[PDB]
DNA sequence: AGGTAAGCTA
RNA sequence: CCCCCCCCCCC
DNA sequence: AGCTTACCTGGTG
């Protein structure tokens, strides 16, 4: 459905802003790393999660 | 093109992370052992340190890299002139044999000619700079 | 890819395929999916031989 | 966890901190070697209060360390975030070094409070050439000495 | 650290104690040279290194097309002309801080909100 | 026997602490005779802690000194000590609770953040 | 107090486990003797300073009436604790003679850190009597108490004979327990002895296996 | 790929000659603290010397190839951050048109 | 290439 | 040297 | 102790 496609695209779009936000959060050093993880290892886990939640 | 001298030069960083006296030695073709870089430079005619150090670390401010080279100076300290350096690459028979290896087999690209010790020195120096840059996580 | 700017941690740069198979993949989406797909074929060949011996 | 402490999160935290491996390297910023000749005083004015608290009173059998120690100083700077993170005292850390090298290493430290976290170490000479000996002792210190935890147990995570 | 060489043979200078006057000297082990030490510091370790972050900031940094651009005003000249990179320290742990170079004054500044940095 | 010599030097720096720390009370809303007497009320108070039932102590003297000395953030807490705040509980206090309210700001922000990242 | 408290706990924890093992081994020990509380242990085996006096801890254990029926030749046991972290050859001889004179069947030596290679050589020196060595640390936790550790039962020579008859077995054909195995050590298994292992089964509920010592 | 080609191998000496004629100081006479910013110039992994204004040099070479004067198959890179200029006459390099 | 388990050189 | 088979599946 | 070194590595046509 055309309406279903809109709902899909916005779902991807919001996950993309969500991701941009956590990227801005990490660039301003306001990001705190999870146990046994690089600040970067942490960020990537968050990003991957956001996108995989999105495709589902 | 020309004979195809497939000789690969290895410049090794001995000692591991958080290990006392991290020395640097290079493996030359037709010489069993890995010679400490400082000797290879003195064999090339670059005799003082800070002239050998000048060829490796270009910024005379990078204290990190310079302290990374203090052990190399100690390892090489035992030799002080070109003869003593050519001889370590072995009498009279060994000194002559050494000159030949450094001329035709050590860094054969660049030249296999003769009087290009400075051109091959700065190159070895470039390798050691590149080695230490990765070791210091840069 | 040489089409991207340096230090780009975005969904697009790091390989997010936003598009469906019906809509079709962009050249970039196509190439990342191409790398992802290649990985699969390798651990297929690998697992096929490893798993075989395990049985023996 | 013990049958009676199944939901006690504090019991979990307490074991977690007691089992996880922690080395002196984990809390060190940088190590340094200085020529500080008279041990009864200091060239570094930053440490003026460090000598004024411990080299001070006591005085636990003064000269105590014979004071005929070593002119070569080994100085370690510890990370405030990392110390509090793994929950450690300057006194705790100091006692681990003091107990590792026994009486052949005179140790002092800046207090938890102080703007800078410092551990001052001097070799104990019985009755020339020491520069190498300190680089040997700092390599031991960082790579060896365990401050907290069980060896091999590297990362410890809580779970409900 | 920042060490010297022997004027006379340019060789490395090794430490030595003048026990009589309680001062440090640096001697040449290839000749009879000696000189008073400048600082009491001899060796510096550094486990957590922060030097190698702003590496390769040549004045031609702007002429790299691969480098991205931002519209953040300069904290010294106030220009919305920047070329930005990430920490050149090629260590695993390294934070994702951004270093901005002005293309109207050639001065570096970060997006870091945890520290009041001037390097 | 040797303990007495050690215990004497302990009270000595407490009066030193109470002579150049007692000034910010008079400089901002609260002489050496008051210090010596008040400094004694810690030496034997901390002695109740060590050699229990039947080593720790010396390190607890330094913690008491360095922190109560601090100022101008820790003098606001040191003001409470001279103006009715347990001189009995402050001896067996010893930890991060002695530290600056400015230091405690960051210590609280830190601790509560570790717990979020290792609770998985 | 500091870290004296932890050493006292550990030593008492290991004392319990020794008593647990001695009881399980056949010998007469009460659950009251076993479940002895820490405050009582302190008040019995610690000096004026409240510091552990191991020499006092050493005890004698005699087989139960039940044990006498299965293994008639099972004699009495002696358990010794030493206050020397490194147990010297001069101390080991003192122990060996105790077992020989009082004609003990088994002797167990609980040590702190080590026993001299000199001392550990005069161990098989007094047959038919047998000497055992346990590090205090290994005894802190009773491994037999674990989830994964099923009940092992030492079989009589007659019980072993029967197993072999009833399955038409040669000793080679039985599954094997290693002599140095924690449970083999706990029960003081000698080579050739058989252990009946009764474990729970997701298929049958209860399954009995057997292992012979090596 | 359809539009990809592989370098046949060209002559380095004309580029080497052009370079030294365009501000390339020889390696034989380099003094690192005298020329600290200096960009390292490599013709087929052979370090030849250093150049003081790499920006203008790079332009000249690029304009030379585009015109035809430097063979089109010859690869030339300027790693501004690493202070390096690598050039390849080299046979075997895989290339694509853009 | 890779994990092992003999086998033995400084 | 190819061929062969290349299940399943994010929720 | 830490070098070296032989042993194997899916199926059919
Ligand atoms: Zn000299
Ligand atoms: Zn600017």
């Amino acid at each position: 459905d055309g309406p279903t496609m809109r709902e899909i695209t916005e779902t991807i779009a919001e996950a993309k802003k969500k991701v941009l936000d956590v990227t801005k959060e990490a660039q301003a050093n306001l990001l705190t790393a999870k146990h046994g993880m690089t600040l970067r290892e942490s960020f990537e886990d968050n990003v991957v999660r956001f996108l995989n939640e999105a495709r589902d | 093109k020309g004979s195809r001298f497939i000789s690969t030069l290895q410049v090794k960083l001995y000692g591991r992370e958080g290990s006392s006296a991290r020395t640097i030695k290079a493996t030359l073709p037709y010489i069993k052992q890995d010679i400490p870089i400082v000797i290879i430079f003195r064999a090339l005619g670059i005799i003082p340190d800070g002239e050998i150090l000048e060829h490796i670390c270009y910024d005379v401010n990078d204290w990190q890299m310079l302290e990374m080279l203090k052990p190399c100076v100690e390892d090489g300290f035992v030799i002080q002139d070109r003869e003593t350096a050519l001889d370590f690459i072995g009498k009279e028979k060994r000194i002559q044999y050494a000159k030949d290896i450094l001329q035709k087999e050590f860094l054969p690209h660049i030249t296999q000619l003769e009087g290009f010790e400075s051109r091959k020195a700065f190159f070895l120096g470039y390798m050691i700079n590149r080695l230490l840059l990765c070791a210091l996580d840069r | 890819l040489p089409h991207f700017s340096k230090d780009d941690y975005s969904p697009e740069s790091k390989g997010f395929v936003e598009n469906s198979y019906l809509r079709g993949l962009t050249p970039q989406e196509f190439f990342f999916h191409a790398m992802g797909g290649r990985e699969g074929l390798i651990d297929t060949a690998v697992k096929t031989a490893e798993t075989g011996y395990i049985q023996r | 966890l013990e049958p009676g402490h199944a939901a006690d999160q504090e019991q979990a935290k307490l074991i977690r901190s007691a089992i996880e491996h922690t080395t002196l390297k984990s809390v060190t910023i940088a190590s340094e070697i200085y020529y500080d000749p008279d041990p009864r005083s200091t060239v570094i004015p930053e440490d003026e209060e460090i000598i004024q608290l411990h080299f001070s009173l006591l005085d636990e059998e003064a000269e105590q360390s014979f004071d005929q120690q070593s002119p070569w100083l080994l100085r370690l700077e510890l990370d405030r975030a990392a110390m509090n993170d793994k929950d450690l005292t300057m006194g705790q850390v100091g006692e681990r070094i003091k107990q590792t090298f026994k009486n052949d290493l005179f140790v002092i430290w800046s207090e938890d409070n102080d703007e800078k976290l410092i551990i001052r170490c001097r070799v104990v000479r019985p009755k020339a050439e020491e520069d190498h000996m300190l680089k040997k002792i700092e390599n031991t210190m960082l790579e060896n000495i365990t401050l907290r935890g069980v060896e091999n147990i590297e990362r410890v995570v809580m779970m409900k | 650290t920042t060490f010297r060489f022997c004027r006379d043979c340019n060789n490395m200078l090794y430490p030595r104690e003048d026990k009589e006057n309680n001062r440090l000297l640096f001697e040449c082990r290839t000749c009879s040279y000696v000189e008073e030490a400048g600082s009491p510091l001899v060796y510096r370790h550094e486990l957590i290194t922060n030097i190698g972050e702003t590496a390769g900031v040549v004045q031609d940094i702007g002429s790299d097309p691969t480098l991205p651009r931002s519209d953040r005003e300069c904290p010294k000249c106030h220009s919305r002309e920047n070329v930005f990179f990430q920490s050149q320290q090629r260590r695993k742990d390294t934070s994702m801080v951004l270093f901005f170079v002005c293309l109207s004054c050639s001065h570096i500044f970060t997006s870091d909100q945890k520290n009041k940095r001037t390097q | 026997e040797k303990e007495h010599k050690l215990r004497y030097n302990a009270e000595k720096m407490f009066s030193t602490l109470f002579s150049k720390f007692i000034v910010p009370e008079t400089i901002e809303a609260k002489v050496i005779s008051i210090s010596q007497e008040f400094a004694h009320n810690l030496e034997e108070e901390l002695y109740k802690a060590c050699l229990n039932v039947e080593k720790i102590y010396t390190e607890k003297v330094r913690s008491l000194y360095s922190n109560l000395k601090d100022k101008k953030n820790l003098e606001l807490k040191a003001h409470v000590v001279e103006g009715k705040l347990p001189l009995n509980k402050l001896v067996n206090m010893n930890a991060s609770e002695l530290a600056n309210p400015d230091l405690q700001e960051f210590k609280e922000k830190r601790d509560k953040i570790i717990l979020e990242n290792f609770i998985v | 107090d500091q870290e004296n408290e932890r050493n006292i706990s550990r030593l008492w924890r290991a004392f319990r486990t020794v008593k647990e093992m001695v009881k399980d081994r056949g010998y007469f020990i009460t659950q009251e003797e076993v479940e002895l509380p820490l405050e009582d242990f302190k008040a019995k085996y610690c000096d004026s300073m409240g510091r552990p006096q191991r020499k006092m801890m050493s005890f004698q254990a005699n087989p139960t009436e039940e044990s006498i029926s299965k293994f008639p030749d099972m004699g009495s046991l002696w358990v010794e604790f030493c206050d020397e972290p490194s147990v010297g050859v001069k101390t080991m001889k003192t122990f060996v003679i105790h077992i020989q004179e009082k004609n003990f069947q088994t002797g167990i030596f609980v040590y702190q850190n080590n026993i001299t290679p000199s001392a550990m050589k005069l161990v098989p020196s007094i047959p038919p009597a047998t000497i055992e060595t346990f590090n205090e640390a290994a005894l802190v936790v009773n491994i037999t108490h674990h989830e994964l550790v099923p009940k092992h039962i030492r079989l009589s020579s007659d019980e072993k004979r029967e197993l072999l008859k009833r399955y038409r077995l040669k000793e080679s054909q039985l599954p094997r327990i290693q002599r140095a195995d924690p449970v083999a050590l706990y029960l003081g298994l000698k080579r050739g002895e058989v252990v009946k292992i009764i474990r729970k089964s997701e298929t049958s509920g209860r399954y009995a296996s057997y292992r012979i010592c090596m | 790929s359809l539009m990809s080609c592989i370098s046949v191998g060209t002559d380095p000496m004309p580029i080497i000659t052009f370079l030294s004629e365009w501000g390339m100081e020889p390696l034989e006479d380099y003094v690192p603290h005298q020329s600290p910013d200096a960009t390292r110039v490599f013709v087929n992994g052979v370090w030849h010397g250093v150049h003081r204004n790499p920006a203008r040099l790079m332009e000249t070479l690029r304009t030379l190839r585009r015109k035809g004067d430097i063979n089109p198959e010859v690869s030339m890179i300027r790693d501004i951050r690493e202070k390096e200029l690598k050039i390849f006459t080299d046979a075997g390099r895989v290339y694509r048109p853009l």
